[PDB]
């Protein structure tokens, strides 16, 4: 069959695949490399520039552009020609075929639904096409229909109440800690112990020595005191120029920002208290179901002990009636598309699609009008 | 075609899976079965759930030697009928985990 | 975990993504109806003849006839 | 004339089994939706 | 990922092995009757 | 033989069963619900509006109205839906197999009994009908042919008197003021002790406040300095989100405005005086009969203490050379149900009822000629 694919923008990762699938069949970083100096061969068969894999493995001759940043999309003739790697190079499948199902962070700019349309409607010529909420599709992945979904990318952070299916939108909470931000403090910590990165060339290396080493605390002050009194938590990495460097105290303090805001300073609240401020703008009856329904969600929640950071430091806001819960599974950094391939297979959801039909009779302005 | 799979785990008010697992429960006396640990036909989870382990009229029991003299006329091997009881004893077990 | 068993019909059972793994993943009903357009794509190439079977009485006594 | 044999056809039925938001069709969409039941099955029933 | 199931899931993945295991059986067992009915002879047509 | 339906529409709940049965099959509040928030999930197999239980467990989802005020029915499409659930569903009976008999509140709109009539037997197609005043059934109940007869439930409380099965029509006196709005009251209350309520989704737990916590004072004016010297009058309770409420002079100054309706701007006087009032309008042979046969009826009355409140008020009224007595049993929510069971059973009542040939013959304005 036709079946429809699920492309997940996301930021920073592309995750992509057909509906149906239980994981992605392609996985690599949204990202753009043009070459940096001027290119010195003659004859040599020259590409212009580079997405993904290949930005990933060329680097030190690159400039690496990210055209997604906070759930937005800011350079669209770079983004099309990601769009134009994922369906002609990376699936390989012709997108006037087949629809597409496209992932967005709530409450975001208008205009990034109707140029994502146009685009998908004209250029790729896309026969049907649709946008969902992020966090939405988490539900479907993590077997329920009441639950707030902790949902946190490499771009954006975002809550999404969810109770049996109505989104309660005055309560959805955005925030603009993400992976990125954990990996750009991840530098200004880094310089403590005399490391320096300072290019888009070497980030990518900062962004890989925080997934393998780092963990969260479940009390930061005497984790603190105690990587600070004895070397025995400190561990070691070689960078690809053959080079050891040496990480104590250092590894648990970049997720601690998501828990402080101050710390980068930020007034707003950062993942768990936001999370219970959610709970709190929806009204009183439901509120039991969702302090046992907390979802984990997305890549930045992948720190080994966040789970029971959250399922303590919410027990401290929470009244001490309750039975408070952290659901964490650990296929959880692929949540998002494992839900879209759910959601796209849903025979009730076949009739919701924008055809590029209707499309052609209502313009652009279609997006808001029948989709989600 | 359209085999009902169903029934081999599930039995409404009164009725039974197929045949071959009482037959097997009938025969729980035989030695060769000895090592099969086999208890009575409500004894197993899949078997009991229908509270009408006996047909009335029907010998259990001698329908397995019908079923394995026709076996034999079909050339199944005594150890390949041996291997189908293993099986079969295996999913009697099985669904008491 | 089984296909690696100590007798030879174990291992002998599976014998002939791909779909042979959705054919695990593929519910009861949806099994049933492919089974079924097998089926009538089986009858559909071939001419049917058909025979009906009834039972007259719930006592299998010969040549009795219970209307109801 | 072939016009005055009406031709019966059991067709709408099979479309209400088999065809795309049928009985069956519902069944399996409902077995892996979040937390689907036999009422909520049947309650999509009804309003389809 | 290896990830850990809810004894509902771990009942339903039992009895679905089972019926597996069952249906396979039946289609062995089928195998080594068409074994033993079975001739070399090109079958030019059949009835069924 | 098909025994006739018994079926106490009352306000905010809904009684029902068959004549002949001891306790009703079906008790739920007489509650319709619609869903406020934006529906987000798809497929969820989502259902319009919701009757009773299932409108009360989603509450927190749904605006909640009920449709019957002071014994009026003010929107009958809603209604017709509790009257649908409660015989096809929650009964599990049709009303088309045979005879109901229906309970309203004395003195209520003449178009009130034109519109049950056309409804009972044009859109429920039940054969016949009859119409009974819910205080008379509470005598059958209570084994009596003689009293004055308080029925006080939600919605509407009402004076009957009568005299060994003669109704005295000059004589009944109605009142407004009920279970409900001793619930609004308490939210106009319990903003003062901080504690908040606007909403219909959280009404119910007001509701449910007053029915555990609840008391009837002896004398409020005594009980008005108490609570300046006590915290044993003060008591706790769990919401729904966890939240411990403890509350104090409350317990006394909200429940116990049935006994003083000036507190919110009214003319009229309390359960008390419309009680003595109804027996100075009683005929003079009769008098010592009413005082000693007062019967309290209806959930309203259900306080421990409410019989020893009205005895005192009563006996400091009247004089006290006649004597007063309140009969108060602790089945006293459901006798106007009970008494509609035995009633309907009798062979003697088989006689009463308004059959659809008479409907359909005289048109909606037969029950004025055939009830009261």
């Amino acid at each position: 069959e036709t079946t429809a694919l699920v492309c997940d923008n996301g930021s920073g990762l592309v995750k992509a695949g057909f509906a149906g699938d239980d994981a992605p069949r392609a996985v690599f970083p949204s990202i753009v490399g043009r070459p940096r100096h001027q290119g010195v061969m003659v004859g040599m068969g020259q590409k212009d520039s580079y997405v993904g894999d290949e930005a990933q493995s060329k680097r030190g001759i690159l400039t690496l552009k990210y055209p997604i940043e906070h759930g937005i999309i800011t350079n669209w003739d770079d983004m099309e020609k990601i769009w134009h790697h994922t369906f002609y190079n990376e699936l390989r499948v012709a997108p006037e075929e087949h629809p597409t199902l496209l992932t967005e962070a709530p409450l975001n700019p208008k205009a990034n639904r109707e140029k994502m349309t146009q685009i998908m409607f004209e250029t790729f010529n896309v026969p049907a096409m649709y946008v969902a909420i992020q966090a939405v599709l988490s539900l479907y992945a993590s077997g329920r229909t009441t639950g707030i979904v902790l949902d946190s990318g490499d771009g954006v952070t975002h809550n999404v109440p969810i109770y049996e299916g109505y989104a309660l939108p005055h309560a959805i909470m955005r925030l603009d800690l993400a992976g990125r931000d954990l990996t750009d403090y991840l530098m200004k910590i880094l310089t403590e112990r005399g490391y320096s990165f300072v290019t888009t060339a070497e980030r990518e290396i900062v962004r890989d020595i925080k997934e393998k080493l780092c963990y969260v605390a479940l009390d930061f002050e005497n984790e603190m005191a105690t990587a600070a009194s004895s070397s025995s938590l400190e561990k070691s990495y070689e960078l690809p120029d053959g080079q050891v460097i040496t990480i104590g105290n250092e590894r648990f303090r970049c997720p601690e920002t998501l828990f402080q805001p101050s710390f980068i300073g930020m007034e707003s609240a950062g993942i768990h208290e936001t999370t219970y401020n959610s709970i709190m703008k929806c009204d009183i009856d439901i509120r039991k179901d969702l302090y046992a329904n907390n979802v984990m969600s997305g890549g930045t929640t992948m720190y080994p002990g966040i789970a029971d950071r959250m399922q303590k430091e919410i027990t401290a806001l929470a009244p001490s009636t309750m039975k408070i819960k952290i659901i964490a599974p650990p296929e959880r950094k692929y949540s998002v598309w494992i839900g879209g391939s759910i959601l796209a297979s849903l025979s009730t959801f076949q009739q919701m699609w924008i055809t590029k039909q209707e499309y052609d009779e209502a313009g652009p302005s279609i997006v808001h009008r029948k989709c989600f | 075609y359209l085999l009902e799979k169903s029934r081999v785990v599930f039995q409404a008010e009164e009725e039974r899976n197929y045949h071959i697992f009482y037959q097997l429960c009938a025969s729980a006396k035989l030695p060769e079965f000895k090592m099969l640990r086999l208890g009575n036909a409500d004894s197993f989870h899949y078997t009991k759930q229908g509270g009408s382990p006996m047909i009335e009229g029907v010998d259990d029991a001698k329908e397995m030697a019908h079923t394995r003299q026709a076996c034999t006329l079909l050339g199944i091997s005594e150890s390949y009928q041996m291997g189908i009881f293993r099986i079969l004893a295996g999913i009697l077990h099985l669904g008491n985990v | 975990v089984l296909k690696s068993s100590k007798f030879k019909m174990l291992p002998e059972l599976f014998q002939d993504p791909g779909q042979t793994a959705k054919e695990h993943k593929k519910t009861v009903g949806h099994q049933f109806r492919n089974s079924l357009h097998l089926l009538m794509e089986t009858l559909n190439a071939t001419t049917p003849h058909y025979v009906r079977c009834i039972k007259p009485n719930d006592f299998k006594f010969p040549f009795t006839f219970d209307e109801k | 004339p072939w016009t005055l044999i009406d031709f019966y056809d059991n067709q709408p039925c099979i479309n209400l089994i088999e065809s795309k938001l049928g009985i069956l069709d519902l069944l399996d969409e409902e077995c892996k939706m979040p937390k689907g039941t036999d009422d909520t099955w049947a309650q999509k029933l009804y309003n389809t | 990922y290896i990830k850990p199931i809810s004894k509902l899931q771990a009942t339903n993945a039992r009895d679905a092995l089972a019926k597996h295991i069952y249906a396979k059986l039946f289609n062995w067992i089928v195998d080594h009757v068409n074994q033993a009915l079975h001739s070399a002879v090109k079958q030019h047509s059949f009835i069924g």
